[PDB]
RNA sequence: GCGAUCAGAUACCGCCCUAGUUCUAACCAUAAACGAUGCCAGCUAGCAAUUGGGUGUAGCUACUUUUAUGGCUCUCUCAGUCGCUUCCGGGAAACCAAAGCUUUUUGGGCUCCGGGGGAAGUAUGGUUGCAAAGCUGAAACUUAAAGGAAUUGACGGAAGGGCACC
RNA sequence: CGGUAAUUCCAGCUCCAAUAGCGUAUAUUAAAGUUGUUGCGGUUAAAACGUUCGUAGUUGAACUUGUGCUUCAUAC
């Protein structure tokens, strides 16, 4: 009942390695086989942005975004979500797709 | 395969690739006799007396169709001045 | 570690016509293995092997025909008295029609049915057919 | 009664009903795709007798509350020289029996047969020692002299008697007893009689006909041309 | 949108037009009274169907043709879609362009010496 | 001689761009090309290619009904050359969607069993050969670098990728199965012109009408 | 220890701190200590990344100046390691470029190490540890199966998409 | 298989087996390529010491006098 070919991720050479924890579970994982989701959210979620134009000393001000690598554990993305479930042959791409759209909660 | 007294007696001979010489297997459907042919040297104008040959699928599946062809026409030196 | 000079370089000829390979590549140019390639050709079993010498070991060059099926080599060098050859036969051909184990005994490297005629026991050293 | 006159699907069952091919090696030299089993009943059919190997079921599995199917290995061949190998599932038995031993004709292979030690008088066995693995099964072939039987299971002899051969010391190792790999590998082991090269074959050839080539003429007409 | 064209309106729809686009326009109600000459329906709902669907495609059978169907008179104009355009041939009659790493490919497989100038 | 290249055409060859090869080089397929220029572009010897224009040439002749051959382009850019090819030789123009298998027919007595193939692309196209390999066919076709060559006897690589470079190349296997026993008199300049198998425009075809007569109204 | 929750919570959640993680001196030496695959020699297939080291730019760029050392790009190269491709190899299969070359009742070397369950990693002694414990390891008895991947029943509170006032 | 309409039980019936022999249990080899060099297995079905050196082990490159030359017995 072997799935994954090479497993989790990147444990080439190395043996064990370097651990932090999810901040929606901290079940305390490695850094490799733990969802890595990086994301660039905006402060105002997009809909205070034209009551802070008009409330700016200066033009606009224009306004910066948050920056912070968060980090996921399994059942996290599942209780959320964020990646799941393809095929048995569907489970062979990394690389590919998003195709339609400049994807949102950044925004 | 051949008797005391000279004679094919099992039921035939089945077919040898011509390129590498391997044999042709009784269900092996992806082997090809083809027949290439000859030119006039003036221009043109194909006269009869042609030249079969004989590929097994086991260099058509390696990808070795097109080159093999190309060792024996040199061999045979049909497509010369290579 | 190049344990037996012998039996590697019999295998990679095995190694050439899965894939179709009609040349070889061939190391270490020893004068036992010189002594056992005209053997292959006393019956026809390759095409043309050439060997050129560099002042380490010299290297092997072969052609091929594409006769062969396996040629094998029994590991290590078993001593075989006369009355018990035959037992070698069986064990290591398909039948008594064709192919050929290879011994060698103290008047030189022959064929077996050859050891059968010249009758003289020896050990062995491969197989082919 | 036929009942029916057999139609060619294919231009090659064409040819064979125009009388143009009277050899069944025709066929065999570059490995034609005979897709009709017409064909096999039409060289053959004399000598060409069939024996049922089990008729063991199945079962497919479905919402309320199960499904039966059935499954028969069956065994047709020619009784010098020929042999064929099939299954077929069906939802009866008489509907696979009738049917399931179609399929054995497009798997009709020559049967070479040979000599162990002296060559005199119309070679009986097997070239040489083949194995056919398939499935956990490998039925290894070995060479014997007179007398001694066909050496076998109980179950595959009726495959080789069908086939032509007299004599021969053969196993296999595993569970024979699951029978599904074992009668299939040794139609696989017997069919490699030909896919052996042998210092007898080592002269080659006139180097082919083409029969498409050589009755193209009536490949050209398109008129249903009886006889 | 809510009423779909199931299989035998549709499927029988693709020869009637095609033996006889000609004589039959875009008209309903007298197309609806053609079925009966050049087919037979077992019911005229049956006619309510297939014949509102074949009239709600004769604009989209004049322009924008779709797949699946062969007008056999305009079939006939691709022989002449099969047209040569006056008066395609090699660009600058040579051409002259050429990458000089094949320039010395066209003097030595070649015995032209015929005019090529490199482009970087 | 006249079996050889008759470098005339070769003019015509460097309008089709066929000097430039693909970059990935699958080596097996090594050698029709010759040198690779930096930024991209491979560069075939075009003098060896010619001559396999007459292998193919010299393979597809000698088969006396011309009807069991079949020629194939999946892609539409080839679609447009190979429809308007089987306008002088005899075979059956099957381009597109070839609805697998070809092997138990529905109407027709004649059974779709091809006896030669002649196809224009390798990589999209690489089911009908496979279609084609059960029942011992010969697959004479054009490649180009990064191709499976499986089952490819033979592969003619020039470009296969140009409208320009495809609809020419069907041009010269026309004269040569026309210079070999097809009345075309020994080699001489087409009746026809040379470049009918082209997309005249784009599909959408804008409105240019036959013979190119031009609006005397606007 | 205390609050909830629960039928019970001695738990999943909270609050407090206690062993300890800390670094120095040592002491056991076992982990799923896993890539559930020992190590060294050879051949067999690509393709794409990338690490270093070389090498060719018939490369740009950098200005200390066109240069120079320097950067990147291309080319070649060994040690590869990852990934992907399809056996055309091998397997019972998922998977595998070696788990292939152990096919033909086969052979490139060398070591341990398994023969159905559960008895059981328990007894019995030795041996080792300051200890908690380890190198070590059976038997009468009892049992016809325990499992290996795969197909199917779950658009059986499990994912994604669409339906009626059962 | 036997849990009320028994193809396995008890009888009768016929049928069969080998035949002056059949059967019991008990050890032993074959079947069993499930004690194996020939002849398997170790990804996971039972299964590589976590580890690296390391003697006793055991296995080890290549290279170290010959093709010829002439004749005859001798195939033809």
């Amino acid at each position: 009942t072997k799935k994954r070919r090479n497993g989790g991720r990147n444990k080439h050479n190395r043996g064990h390695v370097k651990p932090v924890r999810c901040t929606n579970c901290a079940r305390c994982v490695p850094k490799d086989k733990a969802i890595k989701k990086f994301v660039i959210r905006n402060i105002v979620e997009a809909a205070a942005v034209r009551d802070i134009t008009e409330a700016s000393i200066w033009d606009s001000y224009v306004l910066p975004k948050l920056y912070a690598k968060l980090h996921y554990c399994v059942s996290c993305a599942i209780h959320s979500k964020v990646v799941r479930n393809r095929s048995r042959e569907a489970r062979r791409i990394r690389t590919p797709p998003l195709r339609s759209f400049p994807k949102d909660m950044a925004r | 395969m051949q008797n005391d007294a000279g004679e094919f007696v099992d039921l035939y001979v089945p077919r040898k690739c011509s390129a590498s010489n391997r044999i042709i297997g009784a269900k092996d459907h992806a082997s090809i006799q083809m027949n290439v042919v000859d030119v006039d040297p003036e221009t043109g104008r194909q006269t009869d007396g042609s030249k079969t040959y004989a590929i097994c699928g086991a260099i058509r599946r390696m990808g070795e169709s097109d080159d093999s062809i190309l060792r024996l026409a040199k061999a045979d030196g049909i497509v010369s001045k290579n | 570690v190049r344990m037996n000079v012998l039996a590697d370089a019999l295998k990679c000829i095995n190694n050439a016509e899965k894939r179709g390979k009609r040349q070889v590549l061939l190391r270490p140019c020893s004068k036992v293995i010189i002594k056992f390639l005209t053997v292959m050709m006393k019956h026809g079993y390759i095409g043309e092997f050439e060997i050129v010498d560099d002042h380490r070991s010299g290297k092997i060059v072969v052609n091929l025909t594409g006769r062969l099926n396996k040629c094998g080599v029994i590991s290590p060098r078993f001593d075989v008295p006369i009355n018990d050859i035959e037992k070698w036969t069986n064990n290591l051909l398909p039948s008594r029609q064709f192919g050929y184990v290879v011994l060698t005994t103290s008047g030189g490297i022959m064929d077996h049915e050859e050891a059968r005629r010249k009758h003289l026991g020896g050990k062995i050293l491969g197989f082919f057919f | 009664e036929d009942s029916k006159e057999w139609v060619p699907v294919t231009k090659l069952g064409r040819l064979v009903r125009e009388g143009k091919i009277k050899s069944l090696e025709e066929i065999y030299l570059y490995s034609l795709p005979i897709k009709e089993f017409e064909i096999i009943d039409f060289f053959l059919g004399s000598s060409l007798k069939d024996e049922v190997l089990k008729i063991m079921p199945v079962q497919k599995q479905t919402r309320a509350g199960q499904r039966t199917r059935f499954k028969a290995f069956v065994a047709i061949g020619d009784n010098n020289g020929h042999i064929g190998l099939g299954v077929k599932c069906s939802k009866e038995v008489a509907t696979a029996i009738r049917g399931a031993i179609i399929l054995a004709k497009l798997s009709v292979v020559p049967v070479r047969r040979g000599y162990w030690g002296n060559k005199i008088g119309k070679p009986h066995t097997v070239p040489c020692k083949v194995t056919g693995k398939c499935g956990s099964v490998s039925v290894r072939l070995i060479p014997a002299p007179r007398g001694t039987g066909i050496v076998s299971a109980p179950v595959p002899k009726k495959l080789l008697t069908m086939a032509g051969i007299e004599d021969c010391y053969t196993s296999a190792r595993g569970s024979t007893g699951t029978l599904g790999n074992f009668a299939k590998a040794t139609y696989a082991a017997i069919a490699k009689t030909y896919a052996y090269l042998t210092p007898d074959l080592w002269k080659e050839m006139p180097l082919g006909s083409t029969p498409y080539q050589a009755y193209s003429d009536f490949l050209s007409k398109p008129t249903p041309r009886l006889h | 949108m809510g009423r779909v064209r199931t299989k035998t309106v549709k499927k029988a729809a693709k020869v009637i037009i095609e033996k006889y686009y000609t004589r039959l326009t875009l008209d309903f109600h007298t197309n609806k009274r053609i079925c009966e000459e050049v087919a037979i329906i077992p019911t005229k709902p049956l006619r309510n169907k297939i014949a509102g669907y074949v009239t709600h495609l004769m604009g989209r059978l004049r322009h924008s043709q779709v797949r699946g169907i062969s007008i056999k008179l305009q079939e006939e104009e691709r022989e002449r879609r099969d047209n040569y355009v006056p008066a395609v041939s090699a660009l600058e009659q040579d051409i002259i362009e050429v990458d000089a790493d094949t320039k010395e490919m066209l003097k030595l497989l070649d015995f032209h010496n015929i005019r090529g100038l490199q482009l970087t | 001689d006249i079996l050889s290249l008759k470098e005339d055409d070769i003019t015509k060859m460097l309008v089709a761009t066929t000097h430039l090869g693909s970059e990935n080089v699958n080596f097996q397929m090594e050698q029709y090309v010759y040198k690779r220029r930096a930024d991209g572009v491979n560069i075939l010897n075009l003098g060896k290619t010619w001559e396999k224009l007459q292998l193919a040439a010299r393979a597809i002749v000698a088969i006396d009904n011309p009807s069991d051959i079949f020629v194939i382009s999946s892609r539409p850019i080839g679609q447009r050359a190979v429809l308007k090819f089987a306008k002088y030789t005899d075979t059956t123009p099957i381009a597109g969607r070839f609805t697998p298998g070809a092997f138990t027919n529905q109407i027709q007595p004649a059974f779709r069993e091809p006896r030669l193939l002649v196809v224009t692309d390798p990589n999209t196209d690489h089911q009908p050969i496979m279609e084609a390999s059960y029942v011992n066919i010969p697959v004479i076709a054009f490649t180009n670098t990064d191709s499976p060559l499986r089952y490819i006897d033979i592969a003619i690589p020039c470009n296969n990728k140009s409208a320009h470079s495809i609809g020419l190349m069907w041009w010269l296997l026309a004269r040569e199965v026309l210079r070999l026993r097809g009345t075309i008199s020994r080699s001489v300049e087409w009746p026809v012109v040379v470049d009918l198998f082209f997309y005249r425009d784009p599909e959408e075809a804008e409105k240019e009408e036959a013979a190119a007569k031009e609006l005397l109204p606007p």
